[PDB]
């Protein structure tokens, strides 16, 4: 609910891009945005989640678990769902921190325009399958002002195309937004 | 550019009268108006083995003392 | 003696086989240099180049774990070429392994580290097998079959004990290591009739097949299990020069790079150019960044490319020379441009973003020195063919040529402020002043004192005198209203560079005795003798406008800011051990730029003395 605030007031004190920030610089600054706090939560959420054996805490993984789905639990029955054509991806993944950062930067745009975006995914070389080419994927993304750099596209494509097959599922990409 | 109807029909019309089979009036008179690092390379591509000049010495520059010996001595170039 | 920041380094040595690598957590790039190993990230920060080897590097290798980096160096005939292990968490020397004579052609790691293999020696061809757990030598043998020839490279399979050396002249051998017997077992691969010379090597991921990049232009697929030829490469439209960079992918495809710039994505059973792009220079290294979506290209001339795998769009990210560079010359007034010269190339660089704006080429030649004019109308250059050539500052058009300037190549050069007189000195010893007109270029007088090649010539702000230095040990003060000599400067040092002190009352010299010496303009007497390096020599000199800051470039890795009045050093050169031949300072007192005897240029930051 305060994800833009915890990102804007964490990338400024980030010294160099991938470099995370140490413990109290997180614990004291969750009080800056008045997050609900408890020491029992703090101990595990700091020490257990320091996945490089350092004092810095990975912001991207935590807020990735906070806002971006990437793992559905089907949310019980009698609950309407949104993306309907997924599970056509042959278990790919690298999950770098820069992948999560690129996902978070693209996040506010896709949720605004995904009802017309999915249909231009469809009308551009589908037939009924559910797989588009990489170049057509880039062309469809640019037509809705989602512009991806070379590093951003590398980290995007390393998760949705492991076999270098030049085909990318668009529903499974759109599933980790809604 | 056309002060006369004849120049309107001529010149600026793209209708070829030899390869135009059975066009109508509206398509004869269709008009044209309706429609990082820089490198310089020497051309003569010469050799290191085509240099004009002196014959270089087998001995070093500061050591031509025991070999130079212009008949009755004397340092060379 | 504080250490000021090195802003950037521009060099790259693409002359070594498979020199450019990428280490597998996907942010850094490892490519060698003249003496060190450079590490470059996405952001333009140079992360602590690795000092060692005491001489030029020859080959590089890296571990799949990303924890160990290997490198090999060249040494004299009949001496030891030491392999230095490196770590990455704390980038320091880990071990010195010295069991080779001459050079080290190739190194390779096992998939889970431990073992190290070192094929080295074009004269003493042998292979020893190391360990990195304990840093001793296990076993070895002459790893080149008699009556065949030499061997070039090595590579490792996924079994920790099967390595395979590359046919320098027709000896393809797949090896096997026996731990308890302390032996290695050679097995020749039986080829029917094709005797090929192969320089580049590759191995598939699941050890099914390995490929060879041969001289003739074909790619030989081979099976390590049966040790027999599997497939033969393309028969029509063979690759032009010898394939020097071959890499494989997760699928059966392979990235093959030729020696004329042909990076080709190809196939296994019948090799065809599915997608190819043309690059400048012969491709020498191909390494996959993380899994294949982007990768890196090394060329013979120092270019580094980044081309995506989808539809093959390349991006040139780094340019440099490929030989010894000398005589950087700054334009007057502005400081955001500077010019360079080396073998076959004269290039003008942007100094803020460290990029190249233009290059001019006279092939198969080397430029001894360059100079500008007062306003940027031409770049006079002193080539080795006895010619002096002048190019336009952009588009490089040849303005004129002086045909037989000297009996050997022109070594030094100068420029007067009135854009009328050019002073040049040849390898014969002649100092020649030249008249430059609008239509004709003449020779007023050749001045004749020196008995050796002229190192450097510098003139005063009033275009009236000049000092010419030579390697015979004389520096001559000429005049310009008349063309005559005033006084001699005799010393026991082969002079390399001279510099006028502002207010024109003192003259400083240098050479290969490591003694910066002050002299008077008249009477030629000594005043003081300083210390240059205590080990090497002194080669690069410059003094700024204000006259108290003064820069010395030695034969070692050190650039030294010196106080003019005292002898005080502000040591900054923790950089590159290539021989710093010439040096220069910014006109606006912002930067110190130096050159090296390898393809390197270093740019430092200005302190105040």
């Amino acid at each position: 609910g305060c994800w833009r605030e915890l990102l804007r007031e964490c990338k400024e004190r980030d010294f160099n891009k991938q470099g995370e920030i140490p413990g109290p610089e997180f614990l004291a600054l969750v009080e800056k945005f008045n997050l609900d706090i408890s020491r029992d939560e703090c101990q595990q959420l700091l020490i257990k989640y320091d996945l490089k054996n350092n004092g810095k805490f990975a912001y991207c993984s935590f807020i990735q678990s906070c806002v971006l789905l990437l793992k559905a639990k089907e949310t019980s029955l009698m609950q309407r769902m949104k993306i309907q054509n997924a599970n056509k991806m042959k278990e790919a993944g690298a999950e770098t921190c820069s992948f999560y950062s690129a996902l978070l930067r693209i996040q506010p745009k896709i949720v605004h325009c995904w009802r017309p975006m999915r249909r231009t995914f469809k009308a551009y070389d589908e037939g009924g399958t559910g797989l588009l080419s990489v170049a057509d994927f880039r062309k469809v993304l640019r037509q809705y002002s989602i512009n991806l750099s070379e590093e951003e596209f590398f980290h995007i494509l390393e998760y949705y195309d492991k076999t270098l097959s030049s085909k990318i599922s668009y529903n499974d990409f759109l599933r980790a937004f809604l | 550019e056309i002060p006369k109807d004849d120049l309107d029909f001529r010149l600026a019309a793209l209708y070829n009268h030899h390869t135009g089979t059975f066009k109508n009036k509206s398509e004869i008179l269709t008009h044209q108006e309706t429609i990082n690092i820089r490198h310089w390379i020497n051309p003569k591509k010469e050799s290191i083995h085509s240099i004009q000049g002196s014959i270089v010495s087998p001995h070093t520059a500061a050591t031509n003392g025991g070999y130079s010996r212009k008949n009755d001595g004397g340092f060379f170039s | 003696a504080v250490e000021l920041e090195l802003e950037a380094v521009i060099g790259f040595n693409g002359h070594v086989p498979t020199g450019l690598k990428c280490h597998p957590d996907q942010e850094h790039l490892v490519y060698p240099l003249g003496c060190t190993i450079l590490i470059q990230a996405i952001n333009t920060q140079e992360q602590n180049f690795l000092h060692g080897h005491g001489n030029n590097v020859s080959c590089v290798a890296i571990s799949k774990s990303g924890l160990y980096i290997a490198s090999g160096q060249v040494t004299f005939m009949g001496f030891k070429a030491d392999i230095i292990l490196w770590d990455y968490k704390k980038r320091e020397l880990m071990a010195r392994l010295s069991l080779h004579k001459g050079k080290i052609e190739a190194l390779a790691f096992s998939p889970n580290d431990m073992y190290l293999v070192s094929l080295g020696g074009p004269d003493d061809g042998s292979v020893v097998v190391w360990s990195i757990a304990k840093r001793e030598a296990i076993c070895g043998s002459p790893a080149a079959g008699l009556n065949v020839g030499n061997a070039t490279t090595v590579i490792f399979s996924k079994c920790r004990d099967e390595m395979f050396v590359t046919a320098g002249n027709g000896t393809i051998r797949v090896w096997e290591l026996d731990l308890p017997n302390r032996k290695i077992w050679p097995t020749e691969c039986q080829t029917g009739q094709m005797k090929r010379i192969v320089m580049s090597i590759s191995m598939a991921n699941d050890d099914s097949f390995f490929y060879l990049g041969t001289t003739t232009g074909d790619i030989l697929k081979m099976n390590p299990r049966t040790k027999l030829l599997a497939d033969t490469g393309p028969a029509k439209d063979k690759f032009s020069l010898g394939v020097s960079a071959i890499c494989c992918l997760k699928m059966g495809g392979l990235l093959v790079g030729s020696g004329d710039g042909l990076l080709v994505f190809c196939k296994s059973p019948s090799y065809k150019p599915i997608k190819k792009i043309q690059l400048q220079g012969g491709i020498t290294s191909i390494t996959l960044r993380g899994e294949g979506h982007q990768f890196f290209v090394g060329t013979e001339e120092s270019h580094i490319y980044r081309v995506n795998f989808t539809n093959f769009k390349e991006t040139l990210i780094t340019t440099c020379h490929f030989e010894s560079v000398e005589d950087i010359v700054f334009p007057f007034g502005t400081a955001e441009l500077f010019a360079t010269c080396a073998k076959k190339d004269i290039r003008v660089w942007h100094t803020l973003t460290n990029r190249e704006l233009l290059r001019i080429t006279v092939p198969n030649m080397t430029c001894h020195g360059i100079d500008f004019m007062r306003d940027g109308k031409s770049i006079i250059s002193a080539w080795d063919d006895g010619r002096i050539r002048a190019f336009a500052p952009e588009t490089g058009r040849l303005m004129y040529v002086i045909n037989n300037a000297h009996r050997i190549g022109v070594t030094a050069i100068a420029t007067t402020s009135d854009c009328k007189r050019v002073i040049s000195g040849g390898g014969e010893g002649e100092v020649r002043v030249w008249h430059i007109g609008h239509q004709t270029q003449k020779l007023e007088e050749a001045l004749k004192e020196h008995k050796s090649s002229v190192s450097c010539i510098r003139v005063k702000k009033s275009n009236e005198e000049c000092v010419t230095a030579s390697t015979d040990g004389t520096c001559i003060i000429w005049d310009l209203v008349r063309l005559r000599r005033n006084q001699m400067i005799l010393a026991n040092t082969l002079f390399q560079c001279v510099c006028y002190h502002p207010e024109e009352f003192q003259i400083i010299t240098s050479g290969t005795d490591r003694k910066i010496a002050y002299w008077e303009v008249f009477d030629g007497s000594v005043i003081r003798e300083l210390d240059g390096s205590l080990s090497g020599a002194v080669n690069g000199m410059d003094i700024t406008v204000e006259g108290v800051h003064f820069v010395t470039g030695g034969n070692d890795h050190l650039v030294k800011v010196w106080d003019y009045n005292e002898g005080e050093v502000t040591h900054v050169g923790v950089g590159h051990s290539g021989n710093i031949t010439r040096i220069r300072i910014s006109p606006g007192n912002q930067y110190i730029v130096s050159v090296s005897a390898d393809g390197a240029i270093l740019r430092w930051k200005y302190p105040f003395p």
